[PDB]
RNA sequence: GGUUGCGGCCAUAUCUACCAGAAAGCACCGUUUCCCGUCCGAUCAACUGUAGUUAAGCUGGUAAGAGCCUGACCGAGUAGUGUAGUGGGUGACCAUACGCGAAACUCAGGUGCUGCAAUCU
RNA sequence: GAAGACAUUGUCAGGUGGGGAGUUUGGCUGGGGCGGCACAUCUGUUAAACGAUAACGCAGAUGUCCUAAGGGGGGCUCAUGGAGAACAGAAAUCUCCAGUAGAACAAAAGGGUAAAAGCCCCCUUGAUUUUGAUUUUCAGUGUGAAUACAAACCAUGAAAGUGUGGCCUAUCGAUCCUUUAGUCCCUCGGAAUUUGAGGCUAGAGGUGCCAGAAAAGUUACCACAGGGAUAACUGGCUUGUGGCAGUCAAGCGUUCAUAGCGACAUUGCUUUUUGAUUCUUCGAUGUCGGCUCUUCCUAUCAUACCGAAGCAGAAUUCGGUAA
RNA sequence: GUGAUUUCUGCCCAGUGCUCUGAAUGUCAAAGUGAAGAAAUUCAACCAAGCGCGGGUAAACGGCGGGAGUAACUAUGACU
RNA sequence: GCCCUGAAAAUGGAUGGCGCUCAAGCGUGUUACCUAUACUCUACCGUCAGGGUUGAUAUGAUGCCCUGACGAGUAGGCAGG
RNA sequence: GUCGAAUUUGGGUAUAGGGGCGAAAGACUAAUCGAACCAUCUAGUAGCUGGUUCCUGCCGAAGUUUCCCUCAGGAUAGCAGAAGCUCGUAUCAGUUUUAUGAGGUAAAGCGAAUGAUUAGAGGUUCCGGGGUCGAAAUGACCUUGACCUAUUCUCAAACUUUAAAUAUGUAAGAAGUCCUUGUUACUUAAUUGAACGUGGACAUUUGAAUGAAGAGCUUUUAGUGGGCCAUUUUUGGUAAGCAGAACUGGCGAUGCGGGAUGAACCGAACGUAGAGUUAAGGUGCCGGAAUACACGCUCAUCAGACACCACAAAAGGUGUUAG
């Protein structure tokens, strides 16, 4: 038996998540050994029985799909029990904790009415999108996402640093004191001539005046996906902030 | 990447042949403009019954678009193309840089 | 289905069959690739002693 | 997966000797090359502008063509049951005139005065090389030389 | 594990430890020199070496076994003050096992080649049958098929019997601690005469 | 022959430690108005060859020196290797036949040569 | 009687629609699936001292980054060690001597580099225009990358000179369709003007299955052309493993190596295990087990005669001839 | 749908379906209306159902776990 | 060195069999002898190449004649029948 | 099993093919059902199996390169035949010698760099950690460790100063050499160079060896693109009549003498015959040919008898023979 753990990302985030989770329910009790790959690690489950324990507590924590082969060793001939040798394939959603992600049109309809342009908030069993500038949440289960797969237009690397000037706020508020104008202005340019972006975000109440905070600056990328053409280019806004520190 | 906004190249314009002082704009698209001739042909071939009669392209693994540069002359006004190669971040302008900071 | 993938046995017999042979030579070789500075020098070098030895000698 | 670059397998054909590494002396420089001059290659290591290929180490060729720092080589390679000619750029870092060439010439210029002078004279020009000829009887001497008697070793261990 | 007769002939390349390879198991063997080995050259005179025969492999756990029978022959004998055994050969080859296409190291293993000497102990004269049988019953740990030559050397250094007396005669052998450095006519004459008092008088 | 300028091959020319250097040449050296350049006339610039020295630089000599370099019936026709056998051996591998042939080691010697122009008891 | 300019019917237009129709559901592969990418590429090695060379061989890389990390000139020397200076220590700043690269050069590895190709300053656009010749993979086609010139216009430097992107080896893409720049040229064919449309020359929007289709499952109800090119059974080669037998002796056997046992090592046999491989059969060799019956083997449980014992007898253990 | 009788038929409206005496303008076709143009056209506003939001729904499809701390110690079919 | 022990498999069997013991065995040396479609010489066929020949041969110069070498073959190509 | 009822059954009549009918099996629908029977479109299509008709003469292959949703298939280059054309010692060559280049494998090296590795010794402390004299020291005095100097044992596919053999580049003269001096828009301070010439000189030893059933050039087109074996060099594998490569030879396509027997080994390549001599192997008999000659060894209650090859080991013998 073999769980086969895949994910197509470069940069593990989730992945790294996950050998944490393991070890403080302890599922690890039944590895025969532990071998790792390109974009996963392999597991070893001495009976058939073991993998499926498995495969039941991964269905909690992280979405997957999986599927199942098997192969032939010995074929015994008296009893039957011919002692294939299985194999459990696991694939895991490539889209990331703080990905900006393009919903495609049919989907982003059919939750919420949300707006096309999100990020990620929720990296669990369900993944739960978030509108920055309007707050607004929709899920997405496994189910509905690997019956049309899309990916994610950046990554947690594509992050420029961001310096808060003031917290200017709205006042609705969903539970985390959401619709802040913020003044912000890119570390890059403050010394050098004034160029001062302003700009919603649902990081209201933990941002304060002189905090560095990291957001994606839509601006000066050239991003090569069909859902992002497909939008009214003059509603996209300029940053999207993401999260402090 | 960062280009500036001021770039002396070389013009051929019938009268300056030249270096001459050029201007940096990013390139655009442009309009779908039917009425075009592939538009009309495509518009009389999907009326009827028979459904979808072209390719639809949905394998796609690129992540950039190379960078095409605009350069309009400021004596003649005669602007010319040029590109660059693939990159994930494209301003033009700001930030000077400058290596000894804190 | 596995097949045999690459292998260079009998190619050697087979080139020796017809011949390895030269391309053999030419007078008065080509000057495609010659230095286009030369080669314009070259066209009014001839033409004049050609008519050098018209005019002069007949 | 497998790998072709433009110089694979180039690790200890391109470096550049044991204590000879720096700049080139200014005698690769001076030498002149015309029309028609037999040259060798051998590649610098150095000098990664204008280089040969890694099939060209140790070839020779004919020059063609001379511009400013570089010269034509012609080059007689095989594919299949075929030469053809090829044509280089190499600068001159790379090149260096053959040797086997320059003694033919030196070799002419005695088959011309053997031929001068003999004609004066008047009989046997004798111009050709021979081959290394079976040698003649001669009579040896053991007078002050007694021929020495040897005989086989037994065998000895010394480890 | 598996039988030597697999492991026996110098098939593959040479395949060491190294950055590339990153994980081996632990060598077998680990002492080497055995006896008094803080003993001068002057004091055991004839040496005795073990040199093979056939081109083959020796496990680092064949020279572990061969090592210890032959210790403990010599000791209760002679001894353990009457000796000095020195095994000559190095395990360095790393062994792969194909444990169910590359293999996983295994073992470590020795590359033994004909006139290759395996094992060398310099005693005293007078000490040599016991010697002789002490390296006779590491003989059968081994594969193949070995055979012992008296040396003609004094001790362990390449000068014979009747040669190293006549430098040791003069002033020209002093001793480092467990071996002999020698006058050499070349070099500088100063510091010629720090060394070898002895000599120049 | 000494020196200077310009080089060629790039240790027989470098490296460590002492000693010697007539004549001229180099060099150390002396000043800060200008030109220029520095945190600093130290480096660089400029002015004087005057006030001073061969102490260093530099060339040369010594060392049973270190390194390098040519060698050799020095090791060695050894290790290796091409070709041939219905040759040996259970195999591993080794012999012979026709040919090619190292490196280390050992010993003996060596310690820059030269081109163009100038100038010196 | 009810109904009434509404319904109804006719045509086009959104929504819904496995109730139904049509099709598709990659390749390589120690059978096929799962994985992996050996499917485009790069470095070192396998590779057997020119070149060429394979496997799901080994150790690793790539889908980027850069108006400076590009181009030219000028200054200057680094890693590290030693000896010193308030607070100051193993680590701050300052100084001196040694310092052939042991540092750095955007990144994988391998080349290369010392009055530089490194570090620090000054000025910049050659990362530009016009098309040809050549090298590598190669059919001597494409695409990618590169080298050397010519005609222009420029950068830098006192000047020689170098510069047609990154010190060199990888970093990327056809027809059709859309689009923009260029000459502001050619055509809309009864004749003109203005809009629109079609062309020429040079770019971009992309095919990663990378010489480039637009594409989900199941069949234990199954079907056809075929394959022993290829699995499930016997035979064959192999012996890791399974089974069996030797040698050598440290030690156990209350005090003694071998009566009986035998650590650490080492040489073998066997084909009743199980693996490996795919040679034979897929126009079929009826594929478990038992019942019934004959013969063969010895590596011997019993019976015959013997040898040894830590064999007093009894009972037992070890070994020989022997099927 | 389940399958005589006796006896019971627990909790869950989140997902997916179904449904409504629910709010109003996010999406929003043809026809029609307004503006620019010499006109083909272009552009904007308006905009039915359905979707989306909100409510009901398990004898509809189905689902029924984990983690901490409670006057040393202890942690439940207790409690938070 | 030879030889013996080491040395155990299933129908009855294999230095090829018989059999061999100062060999008809192993090591080795000298001569004689046996025979392939191979080599040497001659005849015969054919193919190929180099040649001679106007007199007729009432004919064939698509013929007659001279000299020399060569001959395997599936797939496939051409030629004379 | 059931036998007075959801019973059995005649005749009439209704329901027809993507339709019927079904107390539900994908059952039945004229011996046909997971979609009938009959005719036509139809000689449907196939990269997949089977067959493919007369003789002789002559030449005679391929399982390899690149690309393809390509791997049971094609295009393309290769090998092959045919038809020839221009010419006839042209100048060429699976070869060697002379001269000259190029390379980093075999070996070698570690008191040479990088990287592993053994043993003691000589040193060094304002400076690793432990005892002692110690109020303490940047004191003295032991031990354990680090470094350091000179030695020592052993190594390397991805380490190297050095560096073979075998392979491989070119040259070995007519288009060549030398003297005189014309041309130009290139080049030079300069009729200085450059490149191409005019005119004259220099011939059979005109520039090493051997061979040349001719040399050069073109057009067109068949089959093939499943390969396998042996020696030496090699990769994965414990190993394999296993998998994957390098150079040459071979079988496939090919008989004949020999290995009893066999696609591949050893001899040797073939028109029909006669005579002669041999190769590889053989000469007790089957069997053509010496129960020849000569010097020794071995006696086996499992002898031994011929390469590829059809097997045997470590270890022991006062069996015997020579050292």
């Amino acid at each position: 038996a073999t769980v086969q753990i895949r994910q197509k990302v470069p940069h593990k985030r989730t992945f790294l998540f996950l050998e944490q989770l393991i070890l403080k329910h302890n599922a690890h009790v039944d590895t025969i050994s532990i071998s790792e790959a390109k974009d996963g690690l392999d597991f070893f489950y001495a009976q058939k029985n073991h993998a499926v324990k498995m495969i039941d507590f991964l269905n909690a924590v992280v979405p997957i799909k999986h599927k199942k082969s098997e192969e032939l060793i010995s074929q015994d001939t008296h009893t039957g029990a011919s002692t294939y040798k299985f194999s459990y394939s696991v694939e895991i959603v490539p889209i990331c904790k703080d990905d900006l992600v393009v919903l495609p049109k049919k989907l982003a309809k059919s939750m919420g009415n949300i707006s096309q342009f999100v990020l990620c908030s929720k990296i669990s069993n369900t993944v739960q999108f978030m509108d920055p500038t309007t707050l607004q949440t929709a899920d997405l289960s496994p189910s509905v996402y690997w019956r049309a797969p899309f990916n994610a237009l950046a990554d947690v690397t594509q992050l420029v640093e961001f310096i808060v000037l003031d917290v200017d706020s709205t006042g609705i508020s969903r539970g985390n004191r959401v619709l802040a104008d913020i003044t912000v202005a890119r570390t890059s340019d403050l010394g050098v001539n004034d160029q001062v972006y302003y700009v919603r975000s649902h990081l209201g109440g933990i941002c304060h005046a002189g905090d560095s905070v990291m957001g994606y600056f839509i601006a000066n990328s050239n991003y090569n996906s069909d859902l992002f053409d497909g939008l009214n280019i003059d509603y996209v806004p300029d940053v999207v902030l993401v999260k402090k520190l | 990447v960062n280009v500036p906004k001021t770039r002396k190249t070389y013009c051929k314009g019938k009268t300056c042949r030249k270096h001459t002082q050029h201007k940096v704009t990013q390139y655009k698209a442009g309009k779908a403009s039917l009425f075009a001739q592939g538009k009309r042909r495509y518009d009389r071939k999907q009326s009827g019954f028979g459904g979808q009669t072209k390719p639809v392209f949905h394998k796609k693994a690129k992540t950039t678009k190379k960078v095409v540069l605009r350069l309009e002359c400021v004596k003649c006004k005669t602007r010319a193309q040029l590109t660059l190669k693939r990159c994930k971040h494209f301003e033009l302008g700001g930030e000077k840089k400058q290596k000894g900071q804190a | 289905a596995k097949s045999k993938n690459h292998t260079a046995h009998n190619q050697t017999r087979k080139a020796h069959r017809n011949g390895i042979k030269k391309p053999k030579t030419y007078k008065y070789p080509s000057l495609k690739g010659v230095d286009p500075k030369f080669r314009r020098n070259h066209k009014h070098a001839l033409h004049g002693t050609a008519k050098a030895l018209a005019a002069a000698k007949k | 997966g497998k790998s072709h670059g433009y110089r694979s397998r180039t690790r200890y054909m391109f470096q550049r000797d044991f204590r000879k590494h720096g700049a080139v002396h200014l005698s690769t420089y001076l030498k002149v090359y015309k029309v028609g001059d037999i040259v060798d290659i051998k590649a610098n290591g150095s000098i990664q502008k204008g280089m040969p290929h890694k099939f060209y180490q140790g070839k020779t060729g004919v020059v063609y063509n001379v511009t400013k720092s570089s010269v034509g080589v012609i080059i007689n390679k095989m594919v299949g049951n075929r030469y053809l000619e090829k044509r280089l750029n190499l600068r001159v870092e790379h090149i260096k005139h053959s040797k086997c060439r320059q003694e033919f010439l030196e070799r002419v210029k005695a088959n011309a005065a053997k031929r001068a002078e003999a004609k004066a004279q008047g009989v046997a020009v004798q111009l050709k090389r021979q081959p290394a000829q079976p040698r003649e009887s001669r009579i040896v001497s053991t007078e002050g030389n007694v021929p020495q008697t040897l005989a086989p070793v037994p065998y000895e261990t010394f480890i | 594990r598996r039988p030597a007769r697999c492991y026996r002939y110098q098939k593959n390349k040479p395949y060491p430890k190294s950055r590339y390879n990153r994980a081996v198991p632990d060598s077998k063997i680990r002492i080497y020199d055995l006896g008094k080995k803080k003993a001068t050259v002057d004091e055991f005179p004839l040496c005795v070496h073990l040199v093979s025969n056939e081109l083959e492999q020796l496990s680092s756990e064949a020279l572990e076994a061969a090592r210890i029978c032959a210790n403990k022959y010599m000791t209760t004998v002679s001894g353990r003050d009457a000796f000095h055994l020195r095994v000559r050969v190095h395990p360095f080859h790393v062994l792969r096992i194909n444990k169910m296409a590359w293999g996983k190291p295994h073992g470590l293993a020795a590359r033994v080649d004909i006139g290759q000497i395996i094992f060398s102990v310099r005693t005293k004269d007078s000490n040599k049958d016991v010697v002789v049988e002490g390296l006779r019953r590491a003989r059968y740990k081994f594969p193949g098929q070995q055979k012992i030559i008296l040396s003609k050397k004094w001790g362990f250094t390449n000068l014979d019997r009747p040669e190293y007396l006549k430098k040791r005669e003069a002033g020209e052998v002093k001793d480092d601690g467990a071996f002999v450095k020698f006058l050499s006519k070349k070099g500088s004459l100063e510091n010629n005469i720090r060394e070898f008092p002895e000599y120049f008088a």
